[PDB]
């Protein structure tokens, strides 16, 4: 049925257990065209998902249920079965697909969680359409409160601590940080904002495109001038993309270390994060679970002194270009969460909140 | 359409014998313009380089002006930059501070005076008191009141600016001088020694200098008239 | 004569406009030959008017390019040299070929640095290690692929992301076979969980023990100490400079923001400040050894390599 | 199910082997479960007779009418499409792989996408996947133009000279069903692509698509591509 | 304004007794003095009281009390729909919360006084009933051991403190505010009582605290707070100025960083700094 992806490249001896895929090659050479295994929305989000085009958290959990949606919008019942077993036994498939795509975010796992605990719910009694708009109607209602009513309740707690005069240090790109500085800067506060920014995705330069569409005087520079940059510095503010069990920070990698060099330059880092990016999985470093990007995109262009092209050719070279890494919970100060702000040690309480218990 | 002309176009002795024979080509884009229509007569393929890495660029308006200079003091044109003094001159020799801010010898500081992006100084420069200055740059010896701001403006050497005046985006060349009690607009231009008296208040569009038609008006002490 | 400010004028606009040389072992040797040009092209009666003139032209040479110390501290070992051998010789007229023969030890102590630090590097590598660096440097790749002659370890070198050098420091490695790792520089906490030691090079030893080196460096050496790792500054000693770091605020040697944001982001490169330090400060109490060709010293002994290479009374050179 | 496959046929099997042959074998190979397939009536309304011929699982043969186009094909079959329609052609043999194109219409969500192999000069963008301009001396009185939103929006578009269409198109459902609204198009080679390129030069748009490959070529309705028909198919069938 | 003359009656009557309590005490009273039958109506008298209680009273655990009773206040309109009943719900209910609270210092005494070891040194700051309370009680579980109380320079209440535990007949010595490091080595442990704790684990103390606390961070010596249920706030200070400037006023008010914290000793317990957040987000402000 579907096959698995060949690993590319020479793997690193720590990360041997982790998968490390490539680009140019995608799993639908040895597919169907009208897809009869996957879905076709499930397809089109594992290509969108596997090419790079969907990479923000927040993007890449919305266009899962939107996929989603499609999928119970075009499903049937089948005689002698149940949908809420059936629907479970077909969704793992797309899952597995998508995770061979690319490895799954957190946010995409509590989505998971939360449609596996909504469609074992439904009752016998109702029909066929009609469990399937109430599942589309849940759908749609629990991403619209758990995003836009969570990410303003984030800006408006925000909005109170961020004084006039401040300056503000972002990394990455994230659409909770650009929007609580939009909110922000058309709210009424002064600032100036300094966009750190990572190579090989360059992703920061987008938020920085959002930080002068909305008129907000921006800097940007990259990791290491984040050391220069820190002593001027007041705040930092970090767009978190997963928050741990002991109150660990799964975010892009360049934000452990720039929280530690933060708390070196006495800046309180401040990270904003919603309830359903949280994980009951704990980890405690960027080792036993992460995810590997190609390590055909580390080469750079500096005239024409490409050294990594021909990196196969060498026996003896590894390259390695990770996505996530894990803050230990002494270094992240705030957790601005739509309950208000906790500290890192609430993240699985709000979660004891957050399981209806 | 993604390439800037640098105009450092790097020629063959032939381009001076088409220039020697084609009297009708005046300027550059009228030789390529004439080179290109005409192929199997006088051949001559013009080739191209483009650069990715290394800034070129040159100017001929105030808007070119003002990119180049707000590209020069943000280091666009390393290793040409000011502080670096390629030109070996006492009194153009400047020290970098934080956010490219260019500091001269002997400019005297003032309390309140704050600099915040892109500002250079030159060399005797008084700035006095609760000033505000940003993305600009300063002449040699010139005099700066109190309660100013001055946003992407160049001040040339000998200018006198008084307190209580609100400078947004002009030009002010040599040996200038304006009263207080003044507020100047984008894109003005004021043009060696025009004086500027109190309570006038320029329009967008604005070239003051000493000669009446070349100029949209002449200044006085009066700016009326 | 003429041809010497013909070479020296040369000299100044070459470190004006760019690197030339490339390395800074040649450079200094292009120093001490300039210097000993100057010292044998000239007339004196008195050692001190040759010793403000040296301190006239170091002056020149540094207002030349301030960020780069390794001409303005041979000026002052040179001026150390002349003052040394003027107060064994007062206690005179050969001072001139004293000082020619002290210019060629120390081109012979010049010239064996990089041998010296690859002689005693054995001291400092064990089996089946994990070494992280940063940035580019031919000491640190010479000592490494030398010390895979015998051990067999791992070297992590994370790139800069300025100009990205440590790729050829990795394709140069890799040629050796010391199973080498290429990261970035964002992923150094999330990698010195494993890292047992950093081996590192820089570009200038301040006085108190600090140093300027390709910038990152600072985050690094604040990761180590986070996890208590030892860093080794495999370091010469032509690059012991006596300048202070809060000092006229000339420190970082800032170039073009092309590297960073390109000049073909949009229009919103004239709304943005765009800064590119190459350089990056590290206390000394983020260090815990040097390894000069002398040996290794410690950053608590800076002050007496100092002392005994250079003069307090030429700090203003 | 994503796709509909309809293979056109408008002047036909004069070769080594039958013409109708290679794109049914191609489509039935990577899934196409049901291929429907449109029957010529310009020459002769009788080779449906020779289309029911053959040995594929299932086939829909359809009668057509002698004076009609591509555009007006489309239109016939539109109360019987209710997915997005990938467009063939009879002389079209093709070794090119077939999933490009469509993890390009996949990927980016793309209106229209369409494969080409090296007349009619096309600007494609410098990621060679987006096309943003194609044009012919057959219907232009000047001798080229370019919008200049386009090149205010992309800086450099490669142009190309000698590319020819494979005919091998994937539409969507608001395509077909701005094409049924609009009875003005006869030829869909010459519509589908010049309007919706000019449309497409608009923020919320359409994307269009194209692949240029570099391993086969396509066939022509002449005899000036009637004598390599064979020598493709002598060396390229034995692997399909 | 009767509602600060009632406060300074309350506050002034007892000298045993917390400015929080007294607050309470006093809101409780013009609940029971308003008489008006409405939730919003009630919901602004209250606000208004809060505001003549930090415009006469710069203390944080004033508005800490009346930040919980206002909460309080919420979540018995919340849980009775008619006003009627719950007046009177509100009225029953708030005098047993504060008999509740008026027994919450023994409780602190008995659950916190057997951490204190035998022959050991005690390092305190400015004078509190709660240290006193947890002390004596200590000396009545029949234990010894040598005291240090900071003298405490704005207002001269370390010595106060060192005079009430030389009526003890304790060994105490004021030992001088500059000397907090000085003495560090020797104090194996630094029980200290606080005004107001934040919503992470730090908390809201006198000037001279946190600077310890980093004495006892350096010195690896566990720093223990002890405070009460109702001076838990919902703030959160990041920087020395992120304290609102209001309980400020030479500065009076210093945040101690959670980290900094070993314990807590409230009337939940003993707990790590961690609870508090905990406590904060199902009280729900």
């Amino acid at each position: 049925q579907v096959p698995t992806r060949k690993d590319y490249g020479s793997k690193v001896s720590l990360f041997s257990h982790l998968p490390q895929y490539s680009r140019q090659n995608s799993l639908t050479q040895f597919m169907s065209i009208p897809s009869s295994v996957i879905h076709p929305a499930m397809v089109r989000l594992g290509l969108q998902y596997s090419q790079g085009l969907v990479s923000g958290s927040n993007a890449r959990c919305i266009a899962l249920l939107r996929a989603l949606q499609q999928v119970i919008q075009d499903y049937t019942t089948p005689p002698n079965e149940e949908l809420s077993r059936d629907l479970v036994n077909k969704l793992k498939p797309y899952m597995s697909f998508l995770t061979q795509c690319r490895p799954l975010s957190a946010s995409m796992h509590n989505a998971i969680k939360f449609l596996n605990k909504e469609i074992t719910s439904v009752g016998s009694s109702k029909r066929e359409e009609e469990a399937k708009s109430e599942l589309r109607a849940a759908i749609d209602r629990y991403v619209q409160e758990k995003i836009v009513l969570a990410a303003q309740a984030i800006s408006r707690f925000a909005y109170q601590k961020i004084s006039n005069g401040d300056v503000i240090l972002v990394y990455g790109c994230s659409s909770l940080v650009s929007r609580i500085l939009q909110e922000a800067w058309t709210e009424g506060r002064r600032f100036r904002v300094v966009v750190v920014d990572s190579r090989p995705w360059l992703e920061g330069r987008h938020t920085l495109r959002s930080l002068v569409h909305a008129g907000v005087p921006a800097s940007y520079l990259l990791i290491p001038a984040a050391s220069y940059v820190l002593p001027e510095v007041s705040k930092v503010l970090l767009g978190a993309h997963a928050l741990l069990a002991n109150g660990s920070v799964m975010s892009r990698v360049g934000t452990a270390q720039l929280a530690l060099v933060a708390r070196a330059h006495n800046v309180p880092v401040l990270v904003c994060c919603e309830t359903y990016k949280f994980c009951e999985r704990v980890q405690t470093d960027a080792f036993v679970s992460n995810e590997l990007d190609d390590p055909d995109d580390l080469q750079c262009k500096r005239g024409e002194h490409v050294a990594l092209a021909n990196w196969q050719n060498h026996a003896s070279l590894r390259l390695l270009n990770l996505v996530y890494d894990v803050t230990p919970p002494e270094l992240v100060d705030l957790v601005i969460t739509e309950l208000g702000m906790i500290p890192c040690s609430s993240v699985p309480v709000v979660l004891r909140v957050k399981s209806s218990d | 359409y993604d390439l800037l002309d640098c105009h450092i176009s790097i020629c063959s002795p032939q381009v001076a014998q088409l220039f020697t024979d084609n009297f009708d080509y005046q300027t550059r884009d009228d030789f390529v313009r004439g080179l290109l229509v005409n192929e199997e007569i006088l051949g001559n393929q013009i080739h191209m380089h483009v650069t990715a890495k290394e800034y070129g660029a040159r100017v001929s308006n105030l808007h070119m002006y003002s990119a180049v200079c707000a590209d020069v003091i943000r280091r666009w044109v390393y290793p040409l930059t000011p502080e670096a003094n390629f030109t070996d001159s006492t009194t153009q020799s400047c020290t970098h501070s934080r956010h490219n801010i260019y500091r001269g010898p002997e400019v005297s500081l003032g309390h309140g005076s704050i600099l915040e992006e892109n500002v250079l100084l030159g060399s005797g420069t008084v700035i006095g008191s609760n000033c505000f200055i940003t993305n600009s740059v300063i002449g040699p010896g010139c005099h700066i009141g109190d309660n100013v701001v001055l946003d992407q403006t160049y001040l040339w050497q000998g200018v006198r600016v008084a307190a209580g005046a609100q400078i947004h985006q002009s030009l002010l060349c040599d040996n200038a001088e304006v009263k207080e009690r003044v507020t100047l607009k984008p894109r003005s231009v004021l043009t060696s020694q025009v004086v500027v008296g109190p309570n006038i208040t320029l329009p967008e569009g604005s070239v003051i200098s000493l000669h009446p038609p070349d100029a949209e008006e002449d200044e006085d002490d009066g700016e009326f008239s | 004569g003429s041809e010497l400010s013909e070479r020296i004028e040369s000299f100044v606009e070459t470190l004006k406009r760019g690197g030339g040389p490339r390395s800074s072992e040649e450079m200094a040797r292009e120093t001490l030959g300039l210097l000993r040009q100057i010292i044998t092209d000239h007339r004196w009666s008195n050692a001190g008017e040759l010793m403000e003139l040296i301190r006239r032209e170091g002056r020149r040479m540094t207002a030349a390019q301030p960020s780069e110390t390794t001409v303005g501290n041979m000026v002052r070992r040179v001026l150390k040299i002349i003052r040394e051998e003027y107060g064994r010789l007062h206690g005179y007229a050969q001072l001139q070929s004293n000082i020619i023969e002290a210019i060629n030890e120390l081109l012979v102590e010049l010239e064996g640095t990089m041998e010296n630090i690859a002689a005693q590097a054995l001291e400092h590598i064990h089996s089946n290690e994990v070494i992280m660096t940063i940035g580019f440097s031919r000491t640190v790749e010479a000592f490494l692929k030398e010390a895979a002659r015998k051990r067999k370890f791992h070297v992590i070198v994370a790139e800069c992301a300025p100009f990205c050098q440590g790729h050829e420091m990795a394709v140069n490695l890799s040629k050796a076979g010391i199973e080498t790792t290429v990261m970035t520089d964002a992923a150094i906490f999330a990698v010195m969980s494993r890292v047992n030691k950093v081996i590192i090079g820089t570009k200038t030893i301040l006085a108190n023990g600090a140093l300027r080196a390709v910038t990152g460096t600072h985050t690094l050496a604040l990761a180590a100490k986070h996890h208590s790792t030892p860093l080794i500054v495999c370091a010469p000693m032509f690059k012991l400079s006596p300048q202070f770091p809060n000092e006229e605020d000339s420190f970082h040697k800032f170039v073009a923001p092309e590297e960073v944001l390109p000049f073909t982001e949009g229009d919103i490169l004239e709304k943005v400040s765009v800064h590119c330090p190459v350089f990056d400060y590290v206390p000394p109490e983020l260090i815990t050894l040097f390894i000069s060709n002398i040996g290794g010293n410690a950053p608590s002994y800076i002050y007496r390599l100092m002392s005994e290479l250079y003069h307090p009374d030429d700090h203003v050179l | 199910m994503e796709f509909q496959a309809v293979v056109m046929a408008v002047g036909l099997p004069v070769g080594n082997k039958p013409l109708i042959w290679y794109p049914l074998n191609l489509l039935e190979r990577v899934g196409f479960e049901e291929v429907i397939v449109v029957t010529t009536r310009d020459v002769q309304k009788a080779l449906c007779a020779e289309f029911k011929m053959k040995m594929k699982p299932d086939i829909v043969c359809i009668p057509d009418d002698a004076d009609m186009g591509t555009a007006d094909s489309l239109r016939y079959i539109y109360p019987k499409l209710k997915t997005d329609v990938l467009v063939l052609s009879c002389d079209l043999i093709t070794d090119v792989a077939l999933h490009e194109v469509v993890d390009l219409f996949r990927a980016y969500d793309a209106s229209l996408a369409m494969l080409m192999r090296k007349r009619d000069f096309i600007g494609v963008d410098s990621t060679g996947k987006r096309l943003l301009f194609m044009a012919n001396e057959a219907d232009l009185d000047e001798e080229l133009v370019i919008k200049g939103s386009i090149l205010q929006k992309h800086p450099r578009i490669r142009f190309h000279t000698g590319l020819v269409d494979a005919h091998l198109y994937c539409l969507k459902k608001y395509i077909v069903d701005f094409l049924m609204e609009n009875g003005s198009i006869t030829s869909i080679r010459s519509e589908l692509i010049p309007y919706l390129v000019r449309k497409q030069f608009s923020l919320k748009s359409l994307d269009i698509y194209s692949f240029i490959k570099e391993a086969n070529t396509l066939n022509l309705a002449p005899y000036d591509a009637c004598w390599n028909a064979c020598r493709g198919d002598r060396w390229e069938d034995l692997s399909r | 304004k009767e509602l600060i003359e009632y406060f300074k009656s309350q506050m002034k009557e007892d000298p045993d007794m917390a400015s929080a309590v007294a607050a309470i005490r006093t809101l409780l009273e013009f609940l029971k003095r308003d008489k008006g039958e409405t939730i919003q109506g009630l919901r602004a008298n209250l606000t208004s009281a809060i505001e003549t209680l930090c415009g006469v009273d710069s203390s944080v655990a004033v508005s800490s009390g009346g930040e919980l009773f206002l909460r309080f206040i919420s979540l018995a309109s919340l849980e009775y729909s008619d006003y009627s009943k719950c007046k009177k719900i509100m009225i029953e209910r708030g005098e047993l919360f504060l008999r509740r609270i008026s027994l919450s210092r023994n409780k602190i005494a008995d659950l916190c006084h057997t951490f204190i070891k035998d022959g050991a040194t005690i390092l305190t700051h400015a004078y509190s009933r709660v240290v006193l309370r947890v002390l004596e009680a200590a000396v009545a579980a029949k234990k010894r051991f040598s005291v240090y109380v900071t003298e405490s320079q704005p207002d001269l209440s370390g010595k106060k403190m060192a005079k009430a535990l030389c009526h003890l007949n304790v060994p105490v010595t004021v030992v001088l505010d500059a000397a907090v490091g000085y003495i560090m080595e020797k104090a194996d442990l630094v029980i200290v009582g606080a005004e107001g704790v934040v919503e992470n684990g730090g908390i809201i103390n006198k000037i001279g605290t946190n600077q310890m606390a980093v004495c006892a961070k350096a010195q690896n010596k566990p720093f223990y707070v002890v405070a009460e249920s109702f001076k838990f706030v919902r703030l959160f200070p990041l920087n020395q100025q992120d304290v609102p400037d209001k309980f400020k006023y030479h500065p009076w008010v210093d945040y101690t960083a959670p980290s900094l914290i070993t314990l807590l000793f409230t009337d939940l317990g003993v707990l790590t700094p961690s609870a508090v957040s905990d406590e904060l987000i199902k009280l729900y402000l």
